[PDB]
RNA sequence: CCGAAGCUUCGGCUUCGGCAGGAGAGGUA
DNA sequence: GCGCATGCTGCTCTTCTTTGCCATCACGGCGACTGCCG
DNA sequence: CGGCAGTCGCCGTCTACCTCTCCAAGAGCAGCATGCGC
């Protein structure tokens, strides 16, 4: 990105369909991490499908390893093929009853 | 004196002395003492008012009991509190990290009152730490000293304050309980006696009279003369207790409707009770002493009384009124007057025996709750005392009081000084005081009530200036809380021996003389007239026919560190606390040696620390080594004293033992035997003895900065071992478990030659920053392994002075995970260098500007090079004129000097004791802190002193003497001040303060360099630094700054191989800060956007 | 306010006891004012900036 | 002083219906990491369990409602998962602060913004930076202006 | 030679203006600290009896240049909020003249 | 709103800015020196850049 | 550390406590010392009306002013004054100047 | 990003291994 | 020989706020507000 | 209705650096494993 091409910065109340838009998926389970495996929980506050892989060009499962299977959504784990630091910048949301 | 072996000491004192100072560490030890309730303190309690020897622990037990239930057909009592032996000495509980403690028992009984059956059996309720014979407490390994606390006493408290409109004199009482409710009465503009029970608004008085079961007659019968008791009668229109009753109940019932039984119910739940108000021993003496009640009777019943409450209210309005004496209707005669929060009449001090009690008060109370609510619960005739006792709340209380505390704090062992004077101090923050936000100006000044109690003198520098001081050295504390002093008591004008001690609330009735006062042969005055200390603290000159009280010692006023510094009394108050609060920073030094100008104080304050050893008992010695004395007793006992050599201590310095006696001697009891870290024969010395010239020189002593000589180097003059210690684990990971072991695949052969057959270095080799100490492999159960090899941290070096491994397999009690725990010790020689901090003990303090070679130096007409240059300029605006009397008294003291009586005494030296007359060279000398050598005394010194080898005096009668130069060869134009001077080495060394980084660890949610110079981290570029280049105009400075050195995350790497291939530096991008701030700002769900110049809001995410 | 007792000694002949206890009072003031005014000051650079 | 309020409403192309929630942003993990301590366990994170409680309390509210309970129960839930939303939003604010091991009060989400210790005032406007060292100053005399 | 003309900006904390931060030529010298001219010890406001300073390195050209001619102690002589003169004789110089 | 956010009430001037839906055209010094853009002072103008 | 305060005061712009009545017309003036608090009436000489300054304290000593004459003097009963002249002595309040 | 190991045509390619938060106390300028 | 009972042990939360616990917290400036008196 | 004055809550209180210690555990709910009885 370039700086030099800013030019405002707008603030203000957000709606429930903003809320919905951000959020790559709903939380529903209040685990955390899993302490025997040492891999996020389904479904949790950590887990890998609403947030991102974990490791590099990895997923839960072993289908894909390698980098050259970028872009591809795993079919039995549902996690994306990309890069790790994409968890620095995916939400999520929960849907109060 | 007054010690068996001691050196000879000369003095100029010309007083003398009736008392001397006590135990220096018995306001530790005499508050355990009385909370353990050992024999001793029982014997020390029947010596003097033998009424109620009970302990500390017995009184919480017997408050307790008895413990009943709603029914009332059970209960529980207990009594008989004794401890066993404990179960590890000292050194064995700083080795393998344990605690010393000791286990209790109390013994418990159940009555049954439906039957009649009693069961008592004895419990165990925990181990408890104990405080061993230096008054302090090892939990988990680690020294710790609990400090004593200043705290507001629980009683009652009249004030007054104006009005702004009307200003007139509005008073308010307020009856302040130790933990209960908050009575408040008041009085108003108009003529209202108001009273705000528990916070709540306000009220008229006569409603609270009436609800407490008074009438019209009664009421108006006490109060008569008062106007405004008529007036505030005349105006609740309350016709009847019930009316009074109801409005309580309304006013402090919110969201209720107001009860009659409720009411009634609430005005005894609240202050006449037992549970829920609870006046202490303190608090009913201090109520019984102000408004006057009961005298002659003891302290028991300790809750309120409606007896209190009247005759508060006829303090307050006779008080309003005028009048200035009271007697309520059976009592004494008390005055009225307002009241000092800040008297130390009024503060009392909470020591460690009271602050262990209160914890041990909060768990029993949880512990009565919980077996309280199960005896309820439990089916009867299988009830047992074993089983309605829970253990876990004390132990839980016991074990947060002494560790994370505001108040048990990490004990400092840079010096035996530092150490003595830890245990000796007086905090006014903690769990029940004040706050640095909250404390104003009022709390932090000198109230004239401090004279013998509190040190005005040494306290520190920074934002805790006032709220921390130091105990005097003749000061006890009461059995309440109370700081006494003591007095020599005077009749008819002659000063007696009998020693009566006052505390700051009875010393106010008396006139007190001056301890610097003419005495005659008999014991009467001199001088007509005497300066005393009247009531409010007023100094007057009154005609010497009054006095009732006399001080003990000149040096009553002083602390025991304040008390070190000779020649007090010509220094500022401000340099006198610098040097006291310097004199705890320096550090051991390989050689010890005496002052030639010393005190007399240097001695007791050695002995009293307790690193030294002395002999118990009387004997000849039968053997003596490097590291054990054995003295054989008269009677046929033989005791043999182990040494420590070479211990490292809690600030990294090194604590080394030495014996001082022959294989010959008779030793007494008392007298010294071992050396320690700063003693020398016995008597503490924390520096060494230098020759000094004030003058100018090239600049290079300019701004406080200090010129050595090389010959402080080349003989280890100021040189001092610094010992580290290190550790590494073996905690069982996931796969397999981590195995200390020689085998690092990954490392070669080379750097493996000092790790012996095991994985452990070998003591003796010589390590830098990357050497391999013990080297550990984390598998995975091989290619597999890791390189996890203990290194020694970036800039350290040393030898290996000392291996500690435990293992669980030899039988150890380790950490459940961990297998191997080693600990490796490294020691370091370090010498003086540029950079480094010398101080005096008068407020002299720079850092060293230049080390000289011995022939660039000044020097005597004899030769002799001086050994350190300080300026002249820094003396005369700072008024610290007492370094130029000591340097003049060493130069003399150095000397020796010889006066002549050949046709009588002179007239200056009528005064001075008959060996002080001549002395020789290297002598020791000592001038009292407020009593001590005089300036005639001085010159008349300065044109005796002897010649040295050949016939030569170098330094003439007014201590000056003509130097030459040693670069160029010229003597210098004027004469120059040369003299000894007493130079320390403090503890502020350039080697741990060096720092520098170009890149290194990161963080983790903003990726800006970490902070600290043990984790390798930058320098914080703050607020007020970018207002500077703002300012200057530098707009691309400030963005580098800002972007690719801090945040920018694509822009770092670019960066550095932009300079490492030698291009130009690449264009900054947008920091991850912003990103992260943008983040938190969406999550408190704000639609917060960057638009363009167009709208079509930027993505701000790269990704492509 | 001034102590109507003035100290007649200089530092160079020494003070006495009671001297040099109520010489006390104005050192201690202007430590504490050396360590709570520079907040004020503080405060108001920041302001004005 | 009520048309300052009533005319922002109108004088924009916003809605008032914005003060009314029906569902709640979670931040990213990585903001909010766990991590281990020195081989054992971890301990805290401060915003992981006000996430937790609001789940929880969510979940409650869920399955009592698709239930069929009565009425004032239903109530009570539905007080007590306000009650938790409000203290994840702004802890202390209203009642009594929601405290964790050693009775010290939870950070909210509006402390890492507010005070001379959050966001603006410690990370934005005043860095640590790499290229840089530290020691002790002495004379020399030697040197010149530059 | 890689420390040749190369200029380094010296800062004391507190900053109370902007003669709080000024930029010299390093020289390599022996010891552990740092050596100070006499003369800006009125702008920084730095006794010597153990006060601290850091250091920063500028890296483009642009910084440099700025270093170089905007922030030059030498050229910082006259006080920006009198105009009177800070780099001038005083203590020992004034006697000795 | 950037720069008021930053001085003091960061909570009021928040609301306030949300309700309101303000826009900033990031033209100060302390704006500037938040986002990571050059100031508008010294060399970092039109004329000399 | 006694100066602080007013620079706060005089930036931070309250009102001053210690107030100091100006005067807004110009022409003699008055003064009904009662107790503790005089009541400077102001005669305009120009044929307005007295503006009655009400609840002027005693304590406050009056504003010693160079009068009319040349009499450097306290603001006294029959006493000339003009638009801006302080009345009391003590610092003026800058909302009421401007 | 760093380390270990291979291919390496010398541009580079491949395998494996690896993390850093709060509270309290004391101190220097 | 089979069924039942009681103790190692995985295993995942759980930790409130009444008639209780709890004890308090400076100092100045500013603005709503709210019961209270007329 | 109409003033009115106490009151109650919320805002703020200088910068940079160094060293040390301590950071929920017992109760409860299953899930078996082996010993003991008929
Ligand atoms: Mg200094
Ligand atoms: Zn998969």
């Amino acid at each position: 990105l370039d700086v030099n091409f800013f030019d405002e910065l707008r603030i203000g109340l957000a709606t429930a369909e903003d809320i919905r838009q951000w959020s790559y998926g709903e939380v529903k389970k209040p685990e955390t991490i899993n302490y025997r495996t040492l891999k996020p929980e389904k479904d949790g506050l950590f887990c890998e499908k609403i947030f991102g892989p974990t490791r590099d060009w990895e997923c839960y499962c072993g289908k894909y390893k390698r980098v050259r299977f970028k872009g591809i959504i795993c079919e039995r784990c549902g996690v994306e093929v990309t890069r790790a630091k994409v968890r620095r910048e995916r939400m999520g949301h929960i849907e109060l009853a | 004196n007054s010690v068996p072996g001691a050196p000879n000491r000369v003095s100029f004192a010309k007083l003398r002395e009736p008392l001397e100072v006590p135990g220096l560490l018995d306001v530790q030890t005499d508050s355990f003492e009385w909370l353990i309730g050992s024999p001793r303190w029982r014997e020390s309690a029947a010596e003097r008012g033998d009424v109620n020897p009970v302990g500390g622990l017995e009184e919480v037990l017997y408050e307790l009991s008895p413990i009943e239930d709603f029914s009332g057909s059970m209960s529980l009592s207990f009594s008989d509190p004794r401890f066993d032996d404990v179960k590890a000495p000292v050194d064995e509980c700083k080795d393998k990290d344990m605690t010393y403690a000791a286990p209790l028992f109390v013994t418990a009984e159940f009555i049954n009152n439906n039957t009649g059956e009693i069961k008592s059996q004895t419990v165990f309720m925990g181990d408890f730490p104990m405080m061993t014979e230096k008054g302090t407490f090892i939990i988990n390994g680690t020294e710790r000293v609990v400090v004593s606390q200043l705290v507001r006493s629980p009683g009652v408290y009249f004030d007054e304050t104006i009005d702004k409109s009307t200003d007139k004199t509005l008073h308010s009482v307020k009856v302040i309980p130790s933990r209960g409710a908050w009575l408040e009465f008041d009085v108003d503009k108009r003529d209202t006696v108001g009273v705000r029970i528990d916070r709540k608004r306000r009220q008229p008085v006569t409603v609270l009279l009436k609800a407490l079961g008074w009438t019209s007659e009664q009421i108006v019968e006490r109060f008569g003369f008062s106007e405004i008791m008529r007036s505030t009668l005349e105006k609740d229109n309350t016709v009847g207790t019930d009316e009074a009753l109801l409005d309580i109940y309304r006013k402090l019932r919110p969201g209720e409707p107001p009860t009659k039984e409720s009411a009634q119910t609430l005005l005894e739940n609240l202050f006449f009770k037992e549970k829920r108000y609870d006046l202490a021993r303190v608090g009913r003496y201090k109520v019984n002493k102000k408004l006057g009640l009961h005298v002659g009777e003891p302290i028991t019943s300790s809750t309120l009384t409606e007896e209190d409450v009247v005759a508060t209210i006829e303090y307050l309005v006779r008080l309003h009124e005028g009048q200035t004496t009271m007697t309520v209707p059976g009592g004494v005669e008390v005055p009225v007057e307002t009241d000092d929060i800040d008297h130390f009449g009024n503060r009392r001090l909470r020591t460690v025996g009271e602050l262990i009690q209160n914890q041990i008060r909060v768990g029993m109370s949880r512990m009565e709750r919980v077996v309280r609510e199960r005896m309820t619960t439990q089916d009867v005739e299988a009830i047992t005392p074993q089983t309605l006792i829970n253990i876990r709340p004390v132990v839980a209380a016991i074990k947060e009081f002494f560790g994370t505390s505001q108040l048990s704090q990490f004990m400092d062992q840079n010096n035996p000084l530092s150490g003595l004077t830890h245990k000796r101090r007086l905090s006014a923050l903690g769990p029940g005081g004040l706050s640095r936000e909250r404390a104003g100006l009022e709390v932090r000044d000198v109230h004239p009530s401090h004279y013998g109690r509190m040190c005005p003198i040494e306290t520190p520098e920074g934002p805790n200036i006032g709220l921390i001081g130091s105990l005097s050295v003749y000061a006890r504390v009461n059995p309440f809380g109370f700081i006494e002093t003591p007095y020599r008591k005077v009749v008819d004008g002659v000063v007696s021996d009998e020693i009566v001690y006052l505390t700051a609330d009875e010393e106010d009735r008396h006139v007190v003389a001056q301890a610097n006062s003419p005495i005659d042969a008999d014991g009467r005055f001199v001088e007509p007239r005497v300066l005393v200390r009247r009531k409010a603290g007023e100094v007057e000159y009154v005609p010497s026919s009054e006095v009732d009280y006399m001080d003990v010692s000149p040096r009553q006023m002083v602390s025991v560190a304040t008390a070190m510094i000779p020649f007090l009394e010509h220094d500022d108050a401000n340099r006198a606390l610098m040097g006291a609060n310097m004199q705890r920073q320096a550090v051991p030094l390989v050689r010890s040696e005496a002052p030639l100008v010393g005190t007399g104080m240097e001695l007791r304050a050695a002995i009293d620390a307790g690193d030294v050893v002395v002999a118990e008992e009387s004997g000849v010695i039968e053997e003596v080594s490097a590291d054990y004395i054995t003295v054989m007793h008269d009677n046929g006992t033989r005791r043999t004293y182990r040494m420590r050599k070479f211990a490292r201590s809690n600030h990294g310095t090194c604590a080394n033992q030495c014996p001082i006696v022959d294989a010959g001697d008779r030793v007494e009891a008392g007298q010294v035997i071992a050396d320690g870290p700063c003693t020398d024969d016995g008597e503490m010395a924390l520096g060494k003895n230098l020759l000094v010239a004030i003058m100018p020189w090239e600049g290079h002593n300019y701004e406080d900065a200090i010129i050595l000589s090389n010959r402080l180097v080349e003989e280890d003059v100021l040189t001092s071992i610094h010992i580290e210690e290190h550790e590494i684990d073996a905690r069982d990971t996931k796969l397999g478990a981590e195995e200390i072991t020689r085998d690092i695949p990954n490392i070669s052969d080379e750097v493996l030659a000092d790790l012996d057959e095991r994985g452990i270095v070998r003591i003796g080799a010589e390590v830098r920053d990357g050497d391999i100490l013990v080297g550990k492999v984390t598998p995975k159960g091989a290619r597999e392994v890791r390189d996890t090899s203990l290194k020694v941290p970036h800039g350290e070096s040393g030898k290996v002075i000392g291996i500690r491994v435990f293992s669980r397999e030899d039988e150890d009690e380790l950490p459940a995970g961990v297998n191997e725990l080693v600990r490796v010790y490294v020691a370091q020689k370090r010498k003086i260098s540029d950079g480094d901090k010398l101080a005096g003990r008068h407020g002299n303090k720079g850092v060293i500007g230049k080390i000289l070679p011995v022939e660039d130096m000044p020097f005597l007409a004899d030769g002799t090079p001086v050994d350190i240059i300080l300026n002249t300029h820094g003396v005369p605006r700072r008024m610290n004129i007492g370094q130029i009397l000591e340097t003049h008294l060493g130069w003399c003291a150095h000397s020796g000097w010889k006066v002549d009586a050949a046709k009588g005494v002179p007239d200056w030296a009528a005064r001075l004791p008959d060996e002080l007359l001549e002395a020789q060279p290297n002598a020791i000398v000592s001038t009292p802190v407020f009593d001590g050598a005089q300036e005639a005394e001085l010159q008349g010194l300065l044109s005796c002193t002897l010649p040295n080898r050949d016939g030569d005096v170098l330094v003439d009668a007014d201590g000056k003497a003509m130097l030459f130069d040693g670069r160029s060869g010229e003597p210098f134009p004027y004469p120059v001040t040369v003299g000894y001077m007493y130079i320390m080495k403090l503890h502020h060394l350039v080697d741990d303060k060096i720092h520098a980084r170009s890149t290194g660890p990161y963080s983790m949610i903003t990726q800006q360099p970490l902070g600290g110079k043990a984790q390798f981290g930058g320098q914080r570029f703050g607020e007020m630094e970018c207002w500077a280049m703002q300012a200057y105009g530098a707009a691309y400075t400030l963005q580098e700054l800002l972007t690719i050195k801090s945040d920018d995350t694509v822009g770092r790497v670019k960066v550095y191989e932009a300079i490492v291939k030698g291009e130009n530096i690449p264009e900054p991008g947008i920091p991850e800060s912003f990103k992260v701030l943008l983040k938190e700002l969406q999550s408190l769900c704000l639609n917060v956007e960057v638009l363009s110049s167009d709208g079509a809001a930027i993505e701000l995410r790269e990704g492509e | 306010e001034f102590i109507p007792r003035p100290v007649k000694s200089s530092f160079r002949e020494g003070l006495t006891v009671l001297e040099y206890f109520i010489n006390t009072h104005g050192a201690r003031k202007g430590l504490a004012d050396t360590a709570l005014r520079t907040a004020d000051s503080g405060y108001l650079t920041r302001r004005l900036v | 002083k009520r048309l300052k309020v009533v005319a922002a409403f109108q004088q924009s192309g916003n809605s008032p219906m914005g003060m009314v929630l029906d569902a709640v942003p979670v931040i990213p993990p990585e903001l909010r990491p766990m991590v281990q301590l020195d081989g054992g366990r971890f301990a805290t994170s401060d915003l992981n369990d006000l996430y937790r409680r609001v789940i929880n309390r969510n979940n409650r509210l869920k399955r009592l409602i698709d239930l069929g309970a009565p009425e004032i129960i239903v109530n009570n839930e539905k007080r007590m998962l306000q009650e938790s939303v409000d203290a994840l939003f702004d802890n202390g604010r209203r009642g009594r602060p929601v405290t964790g091991p050693g009775n010290r009060p939870l950070k909210s989400l509006s402390d890492l913004l507010k005070g001379k210790q959050g966001r603006f005032r410690q990370n934005l406007l005043g860095k640590r930076v790499d290229y840089s060292g530290r020691s002790v100053i002495v004379v020399g005399p030697q040197l010149k202006l530059h | 030679e890689v420390i040749a003309e190369h200029p380094v900006l010296l800062n004391r904390a507190p900053t109370l203006h902007r003669l709080g931060i000024q930029a010299f030529e390093p020289m390599l010298v022996e010891g552990k600290a740092i050596q100070l001219h006499p003369l800006v010890c009125e702008a920084f406001n730095a006794d010597f009896d153990g006060d601290q300073m850091a250091v920063h390195l500028p890296l483009s050209a642009e910084a440099q240049a700025e270093a170089r001619i905007l922030m030059l102690s030498s050229n910082n002589i006259l006080s920006p909020a009198s105009g009177r003169p800070l780099a001038m004789p005083r203590l020992d110089m004034v006697t000795g003249l | 709103w950037l720069s008021a956010a930053s001085f003091q009430e960061t909570t009021r001037v928040l609301t306030d800015a949300a309700i309101n839906c303000r826009s900033d055209k990031l033209n100060g010094l302390k704006e500037n020196v938040i986002i990571g853009k050059l100031i508008p002072a010294g060399t970092g103008i039109n004329r000399y850049r | 550390t006694g100066g602080l305060p007013r620079v706060q005061e005089l930036f931070e712009a309250r009102v001053p406590r210690g107030k100091a009545p100006i005067a807004d017309v110009t022409g003699r003036v008055r003064l009904e010392d009662g107790e503790r608090f005089y009541k400077i009436t102001i005669v305009p000489d120009d044929g307005g009306e007295e503006v009655v300054y009400d609840k002027i304290s005693k304590r406050q000593r009056l504003r010693v002013f160079k009068h009319e004459d040349g009499s450097e003097r306290v603001l006294s009963d029959g006493d000339h004054v003009e638009v801006g002249q302080q009345l009391m002595e003590g610092s003026a309040d800058p909302h009421e100047v401007l």
